[PDB]
């Protein structure tokens, strides 16, 4: 999919694509934030020193 | 035919799909080269020493 | 259109997201948006279980495989992937897959024009799993309260949690759940046998109808539940069994922290005597 | 030792494996019984019957029906009625689109089975589902509200008519259908109706005013066949997908 | 033949009439003798006080003979003889009731499927009380006739034979009980969902398939890839319920007779999980 | 499947095929990232020394 | 099946056979990769010394 | 309900009311007698000294 | 009042009587469950 | 109206119900005063000492 | 309307319900004043000291 | 049933009789082989001394 | 979605979208508040010193 | 069944009989191989000394 491939929406439903993409992006963002929270250096709410080893 | 597409439609769709897949594979190859430069991922006879 | 009568039923509709992109079948299975999410979560969870199996240093068999939850010291936080994080991620994926299975069943029911009794009943099993792995751990303040994901190790979790109260048989909710589970098997045996006896009367006998079905139980126990009442009764019995299991596990630790036999001092030393 | 055959094998393991064999045989038998309806399978693209082994399809069993007749399962009968729905390209799994009115045609959730064209009977041979206006031995329990006279509201909040009678199962003493005179008479399946005794209304959210005007009707006003029952129930069930939308 | 409004809401309202017959009367006589024995031993155990009986009824029981009596055919009364009599009379009443159910199925022209489903439960009950004590030669291995006491017997039976969780037939019986609940919830919900299509009239759907049976089959085919018929799901449920008590009897037969420690049996067969040694230096102080 | 085999879309439905392919690729990427996260040398968020022995 | 046995596809559906083959091949590849990862000499991500005995 | 409210029975069925009242009174009397029997001082059959402390 | 033109007096009275009896039993049990108010056990007030 | 009672019947029933409720509440108030005289049930700042 | 109750019968019912609710709230306010006079329930900085 | 009573098959169905008889014979043979294996003197695979006491 | 894309609601139902968005926002707000409460520096009800190490 | 009793196939369906016989033979072969594996002297994969005593 590119800036010029506008005819993708003649095949793929815009509604399903938008609702599936939004769900996937929210799930991915939550997963990555939790993975960052699960490690010593990147847990910003915990505030460990950056040099963790 | 079976899918209801015309060979003209299938040809254009395959052009777009082929370009997208080739770009995805090129990005994956670049990411793999970057990951190898970060840390090589095939051990020697002695391991990660 | 696989069964001899399936073609006329395979139409568009039933989607919970309002779209035709995922409306299709792969073999006998119906694929939805929630079918795709079910497969996503399922393959993630199964692959992570296999990863935890191959990374186990003790070389366990399929029975001895165990992905254990984090330590109770990690609280409701995040554990290392090899120290409970894998269990946490598999729990999240399992909850997502079960909810997606229920929603896909809702979609199939909407397509077939039937009631949503099946997704609703499966929601009780999903609620039991959630109460075991998410709700009770948060009530107790640690994800380490969930059971390990292993065929045989979750039995050890059950055993030790039961012996944490010195006699789990004396839990009143446990008693109610066991009563309802045994009654569900009794009722299922009675119902299956009655329908099989009506449909297979034997040699020289015609297929019996509702009169014979009601007469058999009025002649045996003294009451007939009917043909619609038996299925309501069975659904109610199974749902009550799972509900009382949830209650008994939510009162063990969050509520009762001592031996379960001494809870009956409310009856032994009831203010009457 | 007592229950040992060797240093590894023992009696419990062998009994467990014997039960494994028995359980797998029982599951095989059960799966054979599962294939008494709808098999052999057919392809989704041309309707070609798929070949199933005689070890997976059981031999036909004969049901001697209570009122006469013999039903066999499997029966070599296949539902080949023309479905009034189409799809673009015969791709396996592609869902169908109704050409006209899916409710009248019986497409999808409105589809019905060609059952017996005779009314259902009781043990003594008298019609099982009859309107209450014909039988004097059957009445309505005074503890429950009487549906008769209640207004009938569709899913569009429109009063489409009033309940004129109730059709009762004489074999189970249960109300099966509601005879509704449209403000010309239709049967509403009771599971598809919600009663409100304070406002004296019956809500059928699966129908619109347009769908009520096309509900199939029995040939007789005191007699309904199994096929007519099946068609009416399928119509109201398909209304959940095709009416208010 | 009275009516019941409350029972007429969940199902039918008619309670009766009940046909007892010869085997029914015999079963009632035997069972009443058994119940009288059990209840009078319970009431005598609180020194006949009904206040204490009300207080302690869950804790009261009729207790089996001790291990010092072995399989003595009739031990002294107050040392397990009352239990042996109550077990004999209960077994006779249960067997006569099974014959009654078989006969009721036969006289109605119906199949004897409920009778042979009851036979599985009777087999489990007999293994629990008579057959296994005979092989082990001790009445003491049988459950007491009491509310909390047979739970104590359950727990002590699991403890005595090394964590009955590791009994493969206990695992199978638990799988079959969970499957009984699963299948019966599935079937109740499925029939209730197609009740708008006449699905509760299942036997009429068996000899004449309607859209209710077709949609019930297709829901499960589209959900899990396979389905049953309107009659086959009842065979599924019947067999699942029968296997509960069949595997229960099989796993109780094997406890103490061929397997004495189930956890060690699982250790031999690579079933018991091994956990990291958190307590490194703990050994048996009596070794 | 090569650059010149454009007629595969006359047999495979583009919509279903791409939905399945997107799901498979995303899940495979998640699995391979989790595998790197589960090993000492390749967990970039934990940041252990490269020489893990 | 050989190079010259082109008439398999008059007996086997090409599309369903391709889906089944793709599923089998990915499952087998995952099985073998996990088997390699579960052994100390062939776990390339753990990087144990090659001579493991 | 007092002496002058004779019209209770125009709203309450006398037979059902009498049966329910008899059952309630018997159960209440049994409850209070068991309450007396369950306490040392008012158990007339056990006959403890009144001064029970 | 017109309360009884909307609520059935019989059912309201039978439900209220049941509620009041249950409440009285519960409060009496609450009093018997404390040493200061157990008038049958007869413990000292203080 | 909703219940098959005439407004006069409802007024008479309300009169009797109000009388009965007032009597019940008066007896309960006297019972609570007697119970307070027996042993007060609201503790002071020091407790039951 | 959607209830079927007349707009005047609803007015009478709301009048009676309003009086009942106002009496209930007055009794609750009196009970809360009495409970505060028994033991105040908002601690100071020092707490229950 | 003897060598001359050929009219048994006018009473018992041959096909089902042989199927049931084969099942019974196989089950009995397995049971007796396992009974021999369950005893020290007759377990030919364990090979204990024939003198067993 | 922007200030000028008013025809989104010709594609998405305004009411189901509103209720789904409300549910999502409430759940997200609850999750973020609980994450703040689960960490020492941001649990405003426990009142730990801001400098937590 | 002997070399000359060719009319058994007028009684037993050749297809189902072959399938059932194959299933029985495979199950029996697996059972005998596993019983050989379950004894020290005949487990060819463990390679115990033949004199197991
Ligand atoms: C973001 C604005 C445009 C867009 C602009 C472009 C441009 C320009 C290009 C692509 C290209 C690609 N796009 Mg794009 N693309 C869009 C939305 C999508 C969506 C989607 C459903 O949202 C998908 C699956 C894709 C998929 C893809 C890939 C298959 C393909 C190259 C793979 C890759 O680089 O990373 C792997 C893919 C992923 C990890 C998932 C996709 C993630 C993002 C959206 C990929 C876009 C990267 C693109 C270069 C960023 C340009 C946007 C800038 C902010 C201006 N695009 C929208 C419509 N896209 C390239 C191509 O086909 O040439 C060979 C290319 O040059
Ligand atoms: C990427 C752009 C083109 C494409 C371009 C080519 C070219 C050119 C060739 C192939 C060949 C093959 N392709 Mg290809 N291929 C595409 C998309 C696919 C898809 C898919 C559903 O997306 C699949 C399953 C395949 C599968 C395959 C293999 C079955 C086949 C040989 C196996 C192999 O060499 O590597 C093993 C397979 C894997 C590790 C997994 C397969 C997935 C990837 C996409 C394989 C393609 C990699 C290809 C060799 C690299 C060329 C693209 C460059 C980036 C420019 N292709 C798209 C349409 N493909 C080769 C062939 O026919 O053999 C003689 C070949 O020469
Ligand atoms: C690879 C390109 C060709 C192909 C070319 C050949 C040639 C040439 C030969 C075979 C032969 C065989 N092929 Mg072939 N075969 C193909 C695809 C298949 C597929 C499939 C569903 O994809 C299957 C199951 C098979 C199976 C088989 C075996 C049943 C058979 C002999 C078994 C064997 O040698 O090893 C056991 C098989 C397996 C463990 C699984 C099979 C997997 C692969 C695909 C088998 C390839 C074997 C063959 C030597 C490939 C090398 C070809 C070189 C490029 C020249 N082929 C494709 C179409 N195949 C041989 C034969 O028929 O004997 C007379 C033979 O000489
Ligand atoms: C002799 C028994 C007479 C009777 C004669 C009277 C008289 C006189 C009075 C009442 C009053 C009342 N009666 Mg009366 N009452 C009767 C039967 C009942 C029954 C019943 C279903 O049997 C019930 C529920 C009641 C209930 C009540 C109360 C709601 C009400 C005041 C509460 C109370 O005094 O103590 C609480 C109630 C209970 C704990 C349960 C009821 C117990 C008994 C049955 C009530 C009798 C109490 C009354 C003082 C007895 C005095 C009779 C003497 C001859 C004077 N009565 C019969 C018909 N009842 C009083 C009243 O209306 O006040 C304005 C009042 O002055
Ligand atoms: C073996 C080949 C013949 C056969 C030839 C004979 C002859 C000859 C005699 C019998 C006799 C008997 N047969 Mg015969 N019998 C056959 C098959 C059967 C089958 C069967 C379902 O296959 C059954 C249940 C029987 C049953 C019986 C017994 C009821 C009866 C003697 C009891 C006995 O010996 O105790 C043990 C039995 C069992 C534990 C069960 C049966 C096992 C076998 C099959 C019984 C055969 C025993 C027989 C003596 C062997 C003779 C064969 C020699 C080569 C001559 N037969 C076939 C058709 N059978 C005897 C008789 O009728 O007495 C007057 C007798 O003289
Ligand atoms: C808030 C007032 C307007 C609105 C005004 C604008 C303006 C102006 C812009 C956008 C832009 C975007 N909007 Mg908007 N947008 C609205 C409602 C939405 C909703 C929704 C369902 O409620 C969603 C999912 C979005 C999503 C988006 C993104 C897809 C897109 C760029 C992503 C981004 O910048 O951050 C990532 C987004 C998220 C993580 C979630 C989205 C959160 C909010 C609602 C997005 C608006 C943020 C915007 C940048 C701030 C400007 C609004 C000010 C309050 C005036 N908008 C409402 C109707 N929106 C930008 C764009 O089109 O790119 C070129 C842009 O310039
Ligand atoms: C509430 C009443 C009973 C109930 C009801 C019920 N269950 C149901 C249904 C109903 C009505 C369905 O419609 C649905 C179904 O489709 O059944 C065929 C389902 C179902 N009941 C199932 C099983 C099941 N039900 C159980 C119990 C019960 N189900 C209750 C007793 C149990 C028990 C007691 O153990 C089990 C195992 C499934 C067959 C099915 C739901 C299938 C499903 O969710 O599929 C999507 C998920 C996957 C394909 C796999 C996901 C895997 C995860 C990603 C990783 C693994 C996580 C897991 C926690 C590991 C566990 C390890 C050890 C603990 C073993
Ligand atoms: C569907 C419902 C969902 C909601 C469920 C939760 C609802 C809860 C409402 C609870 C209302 C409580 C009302 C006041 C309770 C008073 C106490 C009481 O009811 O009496 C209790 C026993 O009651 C008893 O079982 C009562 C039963 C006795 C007879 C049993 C037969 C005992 O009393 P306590 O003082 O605890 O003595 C114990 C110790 O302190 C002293 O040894
Ligand atoms: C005072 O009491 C009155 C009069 C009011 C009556 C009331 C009675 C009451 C209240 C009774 C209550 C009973 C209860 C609560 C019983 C509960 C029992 C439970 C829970 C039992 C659980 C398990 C028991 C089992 C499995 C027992 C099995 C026993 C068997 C199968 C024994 C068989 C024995 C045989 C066949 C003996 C044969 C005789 C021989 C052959 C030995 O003679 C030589
Ligand atoms: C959804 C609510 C989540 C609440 C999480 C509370 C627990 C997180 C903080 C305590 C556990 C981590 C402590 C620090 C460990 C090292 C750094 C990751
Ligand atoms: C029902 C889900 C959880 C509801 C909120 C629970 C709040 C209490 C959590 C306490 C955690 C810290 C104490 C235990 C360690
Ligand atoms: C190798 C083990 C094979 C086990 C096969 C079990 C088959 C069980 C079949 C049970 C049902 C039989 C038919 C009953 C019909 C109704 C009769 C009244
Ligand atoms: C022509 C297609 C016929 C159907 C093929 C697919 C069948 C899929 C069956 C899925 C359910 C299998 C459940 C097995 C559970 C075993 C215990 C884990
Ligand atoms: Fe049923
Ligand atoms: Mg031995």
């Amino acid at each position: 999919m590119t800036f010029s491939t506008h005819k993708v929406w003649l095949m793929f439903d815009p509604r399903s694509t938008l609702v599936a993409l939004a769900a996937f992006l929210v799930v991915l963002a939550l997963l990555i934030h939790f993975l960052c929270l699960g490690h010593d250096r990147f847990n910003w709410l915990e505030g460990n020193p950056a040099a963790t080893k | 035919s079976s899918t209801g597409l015309t060979e003209a439609e299938a040809k254009e769709f395959h052009a777009v799909y082929s370009q997208s897949a080739a770009g995805f594979l090129a990005v994956c190859a670049v990411a793999h080269v970057l990951a190898w430069m970060w840390r090589p991922f095939w051990p020697g006879a002695e391991g990660w020493v | 259109a696989m069964l001899s009568f399936e073609r006329k039923y395979r139409v568009r509709g039933g989607s919970l997201i309002g779209g035709d992109l995922f409306d299709f079948w792969v073999g006998p299975f119906y694929v939805g948006f929630f079918g795709v999410t079910t497969l996503f979560f399922t393959f993630v969870g199964v692959a992570l279980i296999a990863y935890g199996w191959v990374m186990d240093p003790s070389d366990p068999t399929v029975w001895q495989l165990s992905i254990a939850p984090p330590d109770l010291s990690y609280g409701l936080g995040f554990a290392p992937l090899m120290e409970g994080g894998l269990w946490q991620i598999i729990t999240i994926c399992a909850v997502g897959a079960f909810v997606s299975w229920a929603l896909r069943e809702v979609e199939i029911c909407r397509k077939l024009g039937i009631g949503f009794h099946v997704p609703f009943a499966f929601s009780f099993a999903i609620a039991a799993y959630v109460a075991l792995t998410v709700v009770r751990p948060m009530l107790l303040g640690a994800w380490g309260h969930g059971f390990p994901y292993g065929i045989m190790s979750h039995l050890d979790w059950v055993s030790n949690v039961g012996y944490q109260f010195l006699h789990f048989h004396y839990n009143p909710g446990h008693m109610l759940g066991i009563t309802f589970f045994f009654t569900t098997a009794l009722a299922l045996a009675m119902h299956g046998g009655l329908i099989l006896s009506a449909a297979n009367p034997g040699k020289g006998e015609k297929v019996k109808g509702p009169e014979h079905e009601n007469t058999f139980f009025r002649d045996t126990v003294g009451y007939s539940i009917g043909t619609l009442g038996i299925h309501r009764l069975g659904l109610i019995l199974a749902l009550s069994a799972v509900f009382w299991s949830i209650v008994c596990m939510l009162i063990s630790g969050p509520v009762w922290t001592k031996g379960w036999p001494e809870w009956w001092n409310w009856w032994y030393e009831l203010p009457i005597w | 030792m007592i229950g040992d055959f060797s240093s590894y094998m023992d009696v419990a393991q062998i009994v467990l494996y014997a039960f494994w064999i028995f359980l797998f045989g029982v599951i095989f038998y059960l799966r054979r019984e599962d294939r008494r309806e709808g098999y052999p399978l057919e392809r989704d693209t041309d309707g070609k019957i798929m070949s199933i082994g005689p070890w997976n399809l059981p031999a036909p069993k004969i049901f001697y029906k209570p009122q006469g007749g013999t039903y066999s399962a499997p029966n070599a009968a296949r539902d080949t009625r023309a479905i009034k729905a189409t799809r673009v390209g015969n791709f396996p799994g592609a869902p169908l689109d109704p050409t006209g009115d899916p409710l009248v045609d019986g497409v999808g959730p409105a589809a019905y089975a060609e059952r017996a064209d005779t009314p259902d009977k009781t043990l003594e041979g008298r019609t099982r589902i009859v309107p209450l206006r014909t039988d004097a031995d059957l009445w309505l329990a005074p503890e429950d509200p009487d549906p008769r006279g209640m207004a009938v509201v569709a899913g569009c909040r429109t009063t489409v008519g009033a309940v004129s009678d109730v059709w009762v199962d004489r074999a189970e003493n249960i109300i099966r259908y509601l005879e509704v005179s449209l403000g010309k008479t239709v049967l509403v399946p009771m599971p598809m109706a919600v009663f409100n005794d304070l406002t004296r209304t019956v809500t059928v959210k699966s129908m619109d005013a347009k769908s009520f005007a096309n509900v199939p009707t029995p040939k007789s006003a005191e007699q309904i066949t199994l096929r007519e029952e099946d068609r009416i129930q399928a119509y109201y069930a398909g209304g959940t997908l095709y009416a208010n939308k | 033949s009275t009516l019941s409004y409350w029972l007429g809401k969940i199902g039918d309202a008619q309670i009766g009439p009940i046909y007892l017959g010869a085997t029914g009367i015999a079963s009632l006589i035997f069972g009443f003798v058994a119940i009288e024995i059990i209840g009078l031993n319970m009431l005598a155990s609180v020194d006949w006080n009904p206040v204490e009986f009300l207080r302690q009824f869950p804790w009261l029981a009729l207790e089996p003979p001790g291990p010092e009596h072995g399989l003595r055919a009739m031990p002294p009364l107050n040392e397990g003889g009352w239990w042996v009599m109550a077990g004999f009379f209960l077994t006779a009443s249960i067997l006569l009731w099974w014959v009654r159910t078989w006969q009721r199925a036969k006289d109605l022209g119906m199949g004897t499927h409920i009778a042979w489903a009851f036979a599985s439960a009777i087999f489990f009950y007999l293994v629990l009380g008579f057959i296994r004590p005979v092989m082990l030669g001790s009445w003491s291995e049988a459950p007491p006739f009491g509310i909390f006491p047979h739970l104590d017997w359950t727990a002590a039976f699991s403890i005595r034979y090394g964590n009955l969780y590791y009994n493969p037939f206990h695992m199978l019986s638990i799988a079959f009980l969970y499957g009984s609940a699963l299948i019966f919830a599935m079937h109740g919900a499925t029939i209730l969902s197609v009740s708008r299509l006449g699905g509760d009239r299942e036997v009429e759907q068996i000899t004449d398939r309607g859209t209710a049976a077709e949609r019930a089959a297709l829901f499960w085919r589209w959900t899990m890839g396979f389905n049953a018929t309107m009659e086959s799901i009842h065979r599924w449920g019947w067999w699942c319920a029968v296997f509960v008590t069949l595997t229960a009897g099989l796993g109780i037969l094997l406890s103490g007779t061929v397997v004495d420690n189930w956890y060690l049996w699982a250790v031999k067969h690579g079933v018991a999980p091994t956990y990291p040694d958190v307590f490194p230096g703990v050994t048996d102080p009596a070794a």
